[PDB]
RNA sequence: AACGAGACUCUGGCAUGCUAACUAGUUACGCGACCCCCGAGCGGUCGGCGUCCCCCAACUUCUUAGAGGGACAAGUGGCGUUCAGCCACCCGAGAUUGAGCAAUAACAGGUCUGUGAUGCCCUUAGAUGUCGGGGCUGCACGCGCGCUACACUGACUGGCUCAGCGUGUGCCUACCCUACGCCGGCAGGCGCGGGUAACCCGUUGAACCCCAUUCGUGAUGGGGAUCGGGGAUUGCAAUUAUUCCCCAUGAACGAGGAAUUCCCAGUAAGUGCGGGUCAUAAGCUUGCGUUGAUUAAGUCCCUGCCCUUUGUACACACCGCCCG
């Protein structure tokens, strides 16, 4: 099956285990003392958040080429509550999104594009399609 | 069924409006059977276009009120959905019949107008009977689950059940009885 | 003081009564012997053909 | 997210009714046209409601800012 | 399960073991949510436990990490007294040293009689907010003689 | 509501009828073109209103005669 | 301060403050008694 | 307000009553179990997930804002 | 282009506004021809204040 | 007979009819390629996914914008002195979109602080025509327009998936919108490109909403005032904190007295985004979309308005006049 034929919320959940089943994809050292965006108030609940965000970034790169850090930080941007004043839209964290894209390149999953940006390799499309097939055959969709 | 929509699960045949007045103003069956209580619905265009609306979409519309609920209708469809299943468990009867009986047991048929604290008694139109019933049934669920640990879906079903099983333990039936008593005094 | 309920069908809309024009004069028959007719003041949006319920049918409406 | 569900649901009906009237018979299309247009309009005929313009002196098209004597 | 003693008396403040640890230790001053979550992560203990489920060999580790953070790799940009004005230290001042530092800072300012100390003395607003229509603590004044 | 025609429309329609009586019929989509070709109406809405009053007058001239 | 050269004896505690942060530009106010416009309860004269 | 002093975890009495109510209740939701006993309501969720694991109750609906169970799809 | 200004000087009265706007229409034509003929045809019969720009290589 | 109303102009709704488009697209296959069997099959042929690459392919459905068309109370039934017209219905994209413009007469309304519009009066070198510093922000109190809340129809943490109206390198005036690589927890820094713009930011990955976790009726993980300590950027200069970021402190407030404002359908309300001012910067205003109700189809009671009859000791016009 293709990646677009399956529920994406289970796809991210399966790909996160796939990534955190190999031992590769070396995580940063500051994983336990980082807020993930300016507009947040706490650190992520899930202790193994870096693998979920790597799976999310990969499934996002499968759907649009050439994404680059300045768009990953728009894909994860949301609302900020400025206390007593009205709320606004805010960006994600460039450091996190950059380290995630560099850790994916460390897996031969993505490469720097010909136009400036990041893109899946042929070997990454295969790893995403295999997990899509696994998810589809699991839940008998 | 291939030509009879239920609700997904709730059959809309074998549901009896046991009033002669309030029917033709409760659009349950046989032409207004629809899968979801959510249509585009240019029903607020002419005077009486409102009676042709399915009753479940008349409750979904009225339930989203008091400020931080306006326009949140996809939140207000799941409320009715989770409540109908609670109703089917607690009683066993088709959850649409409970709704119809609750709408019948809680619309006042006598009421009073301020005139010339002088009031004069008058009789309620059927459309206003339906409107008052819906408003009263929603306000009870709203006020019951405002600072409780119970959810807006448990209290809506509580209200519908205590109304269809006329008990005066529901906000709507206490209010109906007051309006008709105050109107009987001013008779 | 003890009287049953009476269903009445509307056959004519006369006008809007009350200080704010807030209720309607309506002529009704009695669902049992059509040879009866009374005038009532109804509170809601009444069309012609609707069926009203009367808790007290020995009364009649004067105005206001 | 909700204005697109209705777009899709109207477009596929408008498509099956147009494919049945060019490559199939005529009654075979006017049967499904009536089946569709009896249960619900806006399956074949779009509705013309659009947003209205804001005017100066109020937060929206009809609302005005709060008046204040004294 | 295991109805054991819950009320804790950690340094100079009472914690209720009826709550979760990450939100129970915030009862101490100087320890908010963002600080307590990190102090609990560095101490490798779980985060789904009620604060009463901690035997006496966890609480001690939690507080000794809470008081000496730079030892256990808690960063500098994260502490509530950085470049300490009179000693150059980096620290989290926690429970009673907080009030002492605050009063010492106010007294330092009033001593040289800077402007902030003079606004702190007269009980006025220290940042640059207007005071013509806010604050409003006193009583109504009568205009009719 | 409205739908009350103005003197500028009624006088125009009366003149159009009183001169070209034999070219005008009973349908609207032909009277529209007739009045379009015989007169000069500097708008399309005005043309439709004049051609719509002409039809309502023609439906009456087939009965007893009008007094204008 | 805008009219007057108020004097300051520099102490080793003021290191890194602004010299302007030691002579204020206004008088700390003590209030009088509210006048004719001070409330809506007050308007009338002949 | 008021004072609702609920229990953060079970004791043996409440713990046996929680297993002696299973056949009795037609509707099971965390709020109902909170109102029956004196339970902190976030312990009722864990208690019902435990009872569900043991096949003692049947899940009829699960959603983010609502969960509903019933007694063994019988009566 | 839109400019919405206050209608009054001096700030008194009901708060009305004026909405001015200018509209710019644009068209382009493409030809495959020698440049001499282009300058021949493009420099004739230009009545109004329309612009006419010629570029020598756009395809 | 003239003005005003109407007509008129812009705008929203409809055209598989016309005109015609690599600065917009669709489909087709020329394709070529990646990937997975996900189907018969083998995996190939047939298919399935593609904002992956090409076409001097065919076309204009979606996009653009011009010309025309189209609605007229035209058709049908009632009510109308059978007139002007009103109600209902069929057909239909629609049978009552929204604004712009607007009369005679007047007000001691606002503006001399928009003006090289302006009369008279004042000052004119010890200036009422320039630089440095302070103020316009000071706080017992009274009032107006507003922002955020009082939580479970919720807060938090993740995941998923959709816009439209705009603006963008400045002449004096020196500053614009940003991609992508690297560095930093963050604000931010360094390096190299595109755009005077349907061409680049941009397929504008917006928020609410949707889907799962933790909390549990406790001023609590609701609320975010007040205050301490540290780090950046704009600028000639940030103290009386310009703005922004981080750790900490954690006030009132549990739906609001007498009163009173705005509103009829894509409207109220929730929700975010642009323009204006802008070296720096929106709780303001001016526009745009997105989710989208309850209630009416009325009346003259309250506050006012229009027309006729009537009364008047008023005309500075009832906020009048006037007696002891
Ligand atoms: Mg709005
Ligand atoms: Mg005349
Ligand atoms: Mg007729
Ligand atoms: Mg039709
Ligand atoms: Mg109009
Ligand atoms: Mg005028
Ligand atoms: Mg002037
Ligand atoms: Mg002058
Ligand atoms: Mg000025
Ligand atoms: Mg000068
Ligand atoms: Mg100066
Ligand atoms: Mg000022
Ligand atoms: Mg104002
Ligand atoms: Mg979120
Ligand atoms: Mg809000
Ligand atoms: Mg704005
Ligand atoms: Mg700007
Ligand atoms: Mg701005
Ligand atoms: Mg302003
Ligand atoms: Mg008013
Ligand atoms: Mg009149
Ligand atoms: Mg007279
Ligand atoms: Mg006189
Ligand atoms: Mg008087
Ligand atoms: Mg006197």
């Amino acid at each position: 099956v293709t990646v677009k034929d399956v529920n994406q919320q289970e796809f991210v959940r399966a790909l996160a285990a796939f990534l955190k089943k190999s031992g590769k994809l070396k995580v940063p050292e500051w994983v336990d003392t980082v807020k993930l965006a300016k507009h947040k108030e706490l650190a992520p609940y899930d202790e193994n958040w870096f693998y979920t965000r790597a799976a999310s970034t990969a499934r996002h790169l499968y759907l649009r080429g050439g994404a680059g850090v300045g768009s990953m930080t728009k894909i994860y941007g949301g609302r900020q509550r400025n206390g007593v004043m009205p709320s606004h839209f805010s960006r994600g964290s460039k450091s996190v999104a950059r380290r995630v894209l560099q850790a994916l390149e460390g897996l031969k999953m993505v490469e720097k594009d010909q136009d400036w940006g990041r893109k899946l390799t042929p070997q990454g499309q295969r790893d995403l399609d295999r997990i899509a097939g696994q998810v589809a055959a699991a839940k008998k969709k | 069924t291939p030509d009879i929509k239920l609700f997904g699960k709730w059959s809309t045949d074998d549901v009896q409006i046991n009033d002669i007045s309030l029917q033709d103003y409760i659009a349950v069956k046989e032409k207004y059977a629809k899968y979801l209580p959510h249509s585009a619905g240019r029903y607020a265009a002419k005077r009486f276009r409102k009676a042709q609306c399915p009753i479940v979409e008349r409750l979904t519309n009225s339930m989203m009120m008091h400020g931080r609920n306006n326009g949140k209708k996809l939140m207000t469809v799941r409320i009715v959905k989770h409540a109908f299943e609670i109703i089917h468990l607690l009683t066993g009867e088709n959850p649409l019949q409970v709704l119809v009986n609750a709408i019948i047991n809680s619309g006042p048929r006598e009421d009073s107008t301020r005139i010339g604290v002088r009031r004069q008694a008058v009789d309620v139109s059927p459309l206003r009977r339906v409107n008052q019933a819906i408003w009263l049934l929603c306000t009870g669920a709203r006020e019951a689950a405002f600072r409780n640990i119970k959810t807006i879906a448990e209290c809506l079903a509580d209200e519908l059940i205590n109304a269809a099983k006329g008990s005066s333990n529901s906000y709507a039936i206490k209010k109906k009885d007051e309006l008709e008593r105050v109107a009987k005094s001013n008779r | 003081r003890v009287q049953p309920i009476k269903l009445a069908r509307v056959t004519k809309v006369l006008g809007r009564t009350g200080s704010q024009g807030q209720c309607t004069q309506v002529r009704v028959e009695f669902m049992d012997d059509t040879s009866r007719s009374i005038i009532r003041n109804v509170k809601g949006p009444v069309r012609e053909g609707d069926v009203l319920t009367l808790l007290e049918s020995e009364r009649e409406a004067r105005r206001l | 997210h909700v204005a697109q569900i209705y777009a899709i649901r109207q477009s596929i009906s408008k498509a099956l009714v147009a494919y049945y009237q060019k490559y199939v018979d005529e009654a075979s299309k006017k049967e499904i046209k009536d089946i569709l247009i009896q249960y619900d309009r806006t399956l074949l005929v779009a509705d013309p409601r659009r947003c209205e313009s804001k005017k100066f002196g109020g937060p929206g098209a009809r609302a005005r800012y709060q008046k204040s004597y004294r | 399960p295991e109805k054991f003693q819950h009320i804790l008396r950690v340094l100079n403040t009472n914690i209720d073991g009826r709550r979760k640890i990450a939100f129970a230790i915030t009862a101490i001053k100087g320890v908010g949510r963002r600080y307590a979550h990190v102090v609990l992560r560095k101490a490798d203990i779980d985060l789904t436990k009620r604060a009463g489920e901690l035997t006496e060999d966890e609480v001690e580790r939690v507080i000794t990490i809470m008081q000496n953070p730079r030892q256990y790799k808690i960063p500098d940009w994260f502490l509530n007294r950085q470049k300490d004005v009179k000693d150059g230290k980096y620290s989290q001042v926690l429970a009673n040293g907080l009030d002492n530092k605050l009063r010492e800072d106010l007294e330092r300012l009033k001593k040289i009689r800077a402007h902030r100390g003079l606004r702190h003395f007269w009980g006025l607003r220290v940042r640059g907010q207007h005071t013509k229509t806010t604050g409003r603590r006193g009583r109504t004044v009568g205009v009719s003689k | 509501m409205g739908r009350v025609r103005t003197k500028t429309v009624k006088k125009a329609a009366r003149v159009i009828i009183e001169k070209y009586y034999t070219r005008l019929g009973n349908d609207f989509h032909t009277n529209k073109r007739v009045c379009e070709e015989i007169a000069i109406i500097p708008s399309k809405k005005l043309r439709n209103k004049i051609a719509g009053y002409v039809t309502h007058l023609m439906k009456r001239i087939q009965r007893g005669p009008v007094r204008g | 301060n805008g009219k007057t050269f108020n004097q300051v004896e520099i102490k080793p505690e003021m290191i890194g403050h602004y010299l302007g942060e030691f002579s204020i530009t206004y008088k700390p106010v003590k209030h009088g008694r509210p006048g004719i416009g001070a409330t809506h309860s007050s308007r009338f004269i002949p | 307000r008021d004072k609702l002093n609920n229990l953060v975890l079970f004791d043996k009495a409440t713990y046996d009553k929680l297993c002696k109510e299973v056949p009795n209740y037609k509707l099971i939701t965390p709020a109902v179990v909170s109102e029956r006993l004196k339970i902190r309501g976030s312990l009722a969720r864990a208690a019902l997930q435990e009872l569900l694991s043991k096949g003692l109750i049947k899940l009829v609906s699960k959603h983010r804002a609502q969960v509903i169970y019933t007694r063994n799809t019988k009566g | 282009l839109r400019i919405t200004t206050r209608k009054t000087p001096c700030g008194e009265g009901s708060k009305t506004w004026d909405r001015f706007q200018m509209r710019i229409h644009k068209r382009l034509i493409d030809l495959h021809s020698p440049s001499e003929i282009v300058k021949q045809i493009t420099s004739i019969s230009i009545e109004p204040g329309v612009e006419v720009e010629v570029t020598i290589a756009d395809a």
